[PDB]
RNA sequence: UUUAAAA
């Protein structure tokens, strides 16, 4: 069971907060607005991904952490209705619920999530839906299970972070947006877990849905 | 790039200000309802206070003492300020004249005017010593920036607590928290910022030689009344009637007599929101520490 | 998580044959039903730590059914968990005067494990059979439950005693625990053991009040002995079981070196010697070593001798011979601490080995390493240690506070002179005081110091006639209040 | 130095001053009539600042130009050399560094008629050759006379003063000894008047105590204009004739 | 590096 709630930031289009286990992100997204000369793009919409840690500056670990939650973002959006256009998505950090020096899996994990749900309050033009899960293997019993706690990475051989894209009522994947992982596995085990990864992301959806419309239905014709 | 301000919506709430009127529905020295929510981890503080949201992180670590002086700890804040609170601040921008404006003022309230018990945080002289870092996280921008802001850092430090550490002569062994429980800061008195903004109906002229102040002062301004602001003032005071810290720098030359009414009005609102934070963090620990009195080692006889 | 879950609502079982109570302590049918016996408590005014419980029961044989009742602590304190580990390393309960440190959580040593009276409690029993001389005939250990029919206090039980209306079976009970007291100590007193004294006061609160000396009763001799006993028959029992493990306590023999300087000053002084023979030859010697016109002056010998005694020492019988068990003070060839597990750790080792000898529950096999149990005996003893410094240092403290808050003027006796100074010691107060030569004379240049007949000669202050102030003077001592609490001698 | 007395019972203090005498004051104008249009070398006690003043020009580039008002910069640059020790760090990128450049803009863009002067910046660089306690104030005053030598138009004088308080004492001018001792209070006095344009307090001070310290600081900073404005009449005077 | 007892 995870928490969400959205449009909480009143100075930016859509703001969104996902909270699981220990980790809590909040994001914000602004667009389209107008972009600067080193980035808009002639003909589809430009991005602007940064993302924050809990403490201390900006290092280059969250470096590779915008360049992949920017891999999974970039499908999503149909950037060619915004031609020369920007859209700021701003992940900060709260919590990190994990070691961030010696992991760095649910961060990404809780960061796809609530900039899906923030670009959901903003308005933009989305393909279809999003479904990130953190998953890792305990070294004694060697099976695996999905969001570990921050106690069970620290056991773990191999660490997982899938996201999918779901359509047709959070039912059909399309395809899988990212699966990054790091440790020690196989050939065997990467679809032991994606199998399973796959059905934890349909019932993340579907509680994804069932948030997003407790909240959007009431402000519209209600 | 930035916000532009109609010239209908500029002339309009400097008039309401000419009949004792804000926008939001305060007085012109009714500071914003604060609100604290302490976070898992000791050190996680978030402030509420109107529309403005803010997040401080504390932090710790072993570092070497400064050469001048060996015998106190480190104290390090950075407040940079990200596109979340507004898509005016251009990310990256560390140098901005708000951030270090902010991080100058909190760090003379905390290091400078002796809030941290920097000598505390002296485990060997000139060689270990606690660099106590505050990241502040700013969420929601409506003005009272630094205002908000102090007052996580002051929560913060309260709430973090610091890893035990035994001393065997030289060497130094760093408890792990499941080990020992970690110990808090030592806090002597607590800072708390009250910014000031002001207006003049009239223009640079009449007030430069001019005995008839007409200035109107408000308490803790909102965005739309902090870019409409001529001249602005922060002062920190502490319940024991110290004035911790004072900054103001250009805008309308004011006289001394409002400015020290300026004080004795912000010390009714710091007596307020030290009294909160105190009981704010009582009712927080016995959130966590709820068997805490069957507990207790240190008991009276009879 | 270590405290049982009924918390303050812990019941024992009203039926020990129980089908339910035995699901969750199978161990409760080697348990003996002792609540029919008439006990009772006899602890200090304001007591919460109630440890100990006595009763009597004359048999039909002639002889008497004594029986000591100490709180089962091991019990609910189980080894390896964090329970016992915190209680480990606190050794003992410090008592200051005004706070109490705390071994155990109050929901043991206040309710639970105390032996408080009208309530069902688990208990280790110690029953004898002594006759009509104080004589064990059979001793016998085993887990109980009791039930206290009152809880007396030392003033309220002596006058129980004292009373000759009241004569129910629990009170008759009580009369021969006085009488087999008195029985029980003189054989003491012929076999070797010590009588000596220490400065007991108290003070009082709303802020110090007064300072009061404590007074002594029969009856506290009537819980000294039966404890004594137990403590000795405890000891036996645990090492005739464990004898490679067993916790006990002994006393080493006070050399010659620490009463050279104190025979010096009672000889060249006094023409007094305190006989270093025997343990018996001491004792006998301080009964001789009286002056006629002070009566304070033979416990004054006696409490300056107590610090020429040795130090009592906890360990395991591994380490030692026989022989090496003596105990000093007592003059018992063995002894140990049992009658105490809410205060002293060591009690609580103690019970678990005797839970071993009688078959209630195997001994932890952290009780059978001989190194386990050597830094466990020297923690139990560092934490001794600490434990009466700090009691010392807060009845220290709370005085000092009387004479700063109340200036008056009492008598003191002096204990040690210096070339520029004099220590006193103050019956009224139960502390040791310093007078420099500065505080004392107004010209200190003037003054001479006699190592051999232990004397200061001054000029007293406001006095042109110089005073010869030996030690062992009864003198009277002032308090003053120079400050920018000072102490002077009138 | 050593252990010195402050204000000893005899009103004097470390240096010899009582606790309302100034440090000597000897300013001069027009010093670099061929590095900048504004030219004051501050000698204020051991301080000794050099300000230029180049402007009002166009900016070297079109890109910040404000068609309404001129844009006023201040670089303040505290040499290696200013103390004793000799400084190891950069000194120029400070934080502390930067705080007092901006403090200093906005303190004067209100006084600076900017309007008389639009889509032109004015650059005001500033050398501090040597450190000695109040060197805020001698920033201030470096500024205003460095203005008036580039024929700036302004609204009346900015005058620096420092203020310390020891105990129940205050101390006018205080050097860097008495600053490391007790609190400091940097005033910004507009002319003969009682308006402040700058008002710094660094270090815990009563609040009982702080309006006769604002009061004694204002008083002071009068007699530090008419020095200035004397230097003026004396350099007017000598240049005519 | 202050004996014993109940705290």
């Amino acid at each position: 069971s995870v928490q969400a709630e959205i449009g909480i930031l009143d100075h930016v289009d859509g703001s969104s907060e996902f909270v699981s286990q220990d980790t809590k992100v909040i994001c914000s997204v602004t667009g389209p607005i107008e972009p600067k000369a080193r980035q808009e793009l002639p003909t589809q919409l430009a991005l602007e991904i940064i993302v924050r840690p809990a403490k201390g500056v900006a290092t280059t670990r969250e470096k590779v952490l915008e360049d992949k939650l920017r891999a999974v973002l970039t499908p999503l959006i149909t950037r060619h209705c915004y031609p020369r256009q920007l859209c700021q998505i701003t992940c900060q950090i709260l919590e990190s619920g994990e070691d961030e020096a010696e992991f760095s899996l649910r961060e990404l994990s809780c960061c796809i999530n609530a900039a899906f749900l923030a670009l959901v309050d903003a308005g933009i033009a989305l393909n279809s839906m999003c479904a990130s899960i953190p998953i890792a293997i305990i070294k004694d019993t060697s099976d695996i299970i999905v969001d570990p706690t921050a106690e069970q990475l620290k056991i773990s051989l191999s660490v997982h972070t899938l996201a999918l894209e779901f359509v047709n009522g959070g039912k059909v994947v399309k395809n899988v947006l990212l699966l990054d992982s790091n440790g020690d596995f196989n050939e065997d085990q990467l679809f032991s877990l994606l199998e399973l990864g796959e059905q934890k992301c349909q019932e993340l959806v579907t509680n994804i849905r069932r948030i997003i419309q407790d909240n959007i239905s009431p402000r519209l014709v209600v | 790039k930035d916000i532009e301000i109609s010239a209908s919506e500029s002339k309009f709430i400097l008039e309401a200000l000419r009949q004792n009127y804000r926008l939001d529905g305060r007085s012109f020295d009714q500071f914003r309802d604060v609100e604290i929510t302490f976070g898992k981890e000791f050190g996680d503080v978030s402030v509420k206070m109107g529309n403005t949201k803010v997040h401080c992180r504390i932090s710790c670590q072993i570092a070497q003492p400064y050469e001048d002086r060996p015998f106190e700890g480190l104290f390090v804040i950075s407040t940079e300020i990200s596109p979340m609170a507004g898509s005016q601040f251009e990310n990256g921008n560390i140098t901005g004249e708000d951030e270090v404006l902010c991080s100058r003022i909190i760090e003379k309230s905390v290091r400078r005017s002796g809030a941290l018990d920097v000598e505390g945080l002296c485990i060997v002289a000139g060689s270990k010593c606690w660099a106590v870092r505050a990241d502040v996280h700013f969420l929601d921008c409506d003005g009272g920036f630094i205002d908000a802001s102090c007052i996580a850092v002051m929560a913060g430090l309260m709430h973090f607590k610091k890893p035990d550490i035994t001393v065997h002569g030289e060497q130094i062994i760093v408890h792990p928290v499941n080990e020992r429980e970690p110990v808090p800061l030592g806090i002597l008195h607590i800072p708390i910022c009250v910014t000031f903004s002001f207006f003049n109906p009239q223009d640079t002229e009449e007030n430069i030689k001019g005995e008839t102040n007409s200035e109107i002062s408000i308490i803790d301004a909102t965005l739309k009344e902090e870019l409409l602001r001529d001249g602005v003032l922060t002062v920190t005071l502490n319940k024991n009637r110290e004035v911790v810290q004072v900054s103001k720098a250009g805008g309308l030359p004011m006289d001394a007599l409002t400015l020290m009414k300026c004080c004795h009005e912000a010390y009714s609102i710091i007596e307020k929101i030290t009294d909160q934070i105190l009981q704010l963090l009582k009712e927080d620990s016995e959130k966590r520490n709820k068997y805490a009195a069957m507990l207790t080692s240190e008991n009276a006889r009879e | 998580e270590c405290l049982p879950a009924e918390g303050h609502d812990w019941k024992a079982p009203t039926k020990l044959d129980d089908p339910e109570a035995v699901s969750k302590d199978p161990l409760l049918t080697k348990r003996k039903d002792l609540r029919d016996k008439l006990i009772c408590s006899i602890d200090p005014p304001g007591c919460v730590d109630i440890n100990d419980a006595l009763h009597a029961k004359k048999l039909p044989n002639g002889n008497w059914e004594v029986g000591v009742h100490i709180a089962d602590v091991t019990h609910f304190v189980k080894p390896g968990t964090a329970l016992d580990a915190e209680g480990a390393a606190r050794g003992t309960s410090v008592y200051l005067v005004d706070k109490r440190i705390d071994m155990l959580p109050m929901l043991l040593g206040t309710d639970l494990c105390s032996l408080k009276p009208y309530v069902d409690r688990f208990a280790f029993s110690v029953i004898w059979e002594l006759d009509d001389s104080a004589n064990i005939v059979n001793v016998n250990f085993m887990k109980s439950v009791i039930r206290s029919r009152e809880a007396f206090s030392y003033e309220q039980a002596q006058l129980r005693i004292d009373d000759k209306t009241q004569n129910d079976e629990l009170t008759m009970g009580m009369r021969a625990l006085l009488k087999l007291s008195v029985k029980l100590k003189q054989k003491r007193l012929e076999a070797g053991a010590l009588n000596l004294a220490s400065p007991e006061v108290k003070v009082h609160m709303d802020d110090p009040n007064e300072v009061e000396i404590k007074k002594l009763l029969a009856t506290n001799s009537l819980v000294e002995e039966f404890m004594l006993l137990a403590n000795i028959s405890v000891a036996r029992k645990i090492y005739d079981a464990f004898p490679q493990t067993a916790m006990l306590r002994r006393h080493a023999a006070p050399p010659s070196t620490n009463f050279e300087i104190l025979n010096e000053m009672l000889n060249t002084r006094k023409n007094m010697s305190i006989s270093l023979e025997s343990s018996k030859a001491l004792a006998d010697s301080l009964d001789r070593c009286v002056d006629p016109e002070d009566p304070y002056f033979n416990t004054l010998v006696r409490i300056m001798s107590t610090r020429c005694m040795m130090a009592a020492q906890y360990f395991y019988s591994g380490a030692y011979s026989y022989p090496d068990f003596r105990h000093y003070g007592l003059a018992v060839d063995i002894y140990t601490h049992f009658t105490s597990p809410i205060r002293r750790y060591c009690d609580v080792v103690a019970h678990r080995q005797l839970a071993g000898a009688i078959g209630y529950e195997p001994l932890s096999l952290t009780h059978r390493d001989k190194n386990k149990m050597d830094m466990i005996c020297r923690n139990i003893n560092r934490k001794h240690r600490n434990a009466q410094f700090a009691g010392r240092a807060s009845i220290e403290y709370y005085v000092g506070q009387v004479m700063r808050n109340n200036e008056s003027t009492e008598t003191g006796y002096v204990i040690k002179v210096f070339n520029n100074g004099i220590v006193v010691l103050v019956p009224k107060f139960g502390v040791e005081g310093l007078i420099r030569l500065d505080n004392l004379t107004e010209d200190p240049n003037s003054a001479a110091f006699d190592e051999v007949e232990y004397k200061l000669t001054f000029v007293p202050t406001n006095s042109d006639k110089p005073r010869d102030v030996y030690v062992f003077d009864k003198v009277e001592v002032q308090v003053r209040s120079v400050m920018d609490a000072e102490l002077l001698l009138k | 130095m050593s252990r010195l007395e402050i204000y000893s019972p005899e009103g004097l203090r470390l240096d010899g001053r009582r606790w309302n005498e100034l440090r000597r004051f000897e300013s001069s104008i027009n010093t670099h009539p061929h590095a900048a249009d504004g030219s004051s070398y501050m000698e204020q006690g051991n301080n000794k600042i050099i300000t230029l003043v180049k402007g009002p020009k166009e900016p070297r580039l079109k890109s910040q130009m404000d068609t309404s008002k001129a844009l006023l910069n201040v670089s303040v640059n505290i040499t290696k050399f200013s103390k004793f020790e000799r400084s190891k760090s950069s000194h120029k990128n400070e934080r502390r560094v930067l705080e007092i450049q901006t403090s200093l803009v906005r303190m004067f863009e209100k006084n600076v008629m900017l309007n008389i002067y639009p889509r032109t910046v004015i650059d005001i660089e500033i050398h501090v050759l040597e450190q000695d306690g109040g060197i805020m104030g001698s920033l201030i005053n470096g500024i205003t006379l460095a203005l008036i030598d580039a024929g700036i138009s302004m609204f009346d004088y900015i005058s620096g003063i420092s203020v310390g308080l020891y105990d129940t004492t205050p101390l006018l001018d205080t050097n860097s000894l008495e600053e490391n001792a007790m609190s400091t209070v940097t005033l910004g006095v507009v002319g003969k008047s009682e308006k402040l344009s700058l008002l710094l307090v660094e270090d815990k001070i009563p609040l009982d105590r702080l309006e006769n310290v604002l009061a004694i600081g204002i008083a002071g900073a009068h007699r530090v204009r008419d020095l200035m404005d004397e230097e003026l009449r004396k350099h007017a005077q000598k240049r005519v004739s």
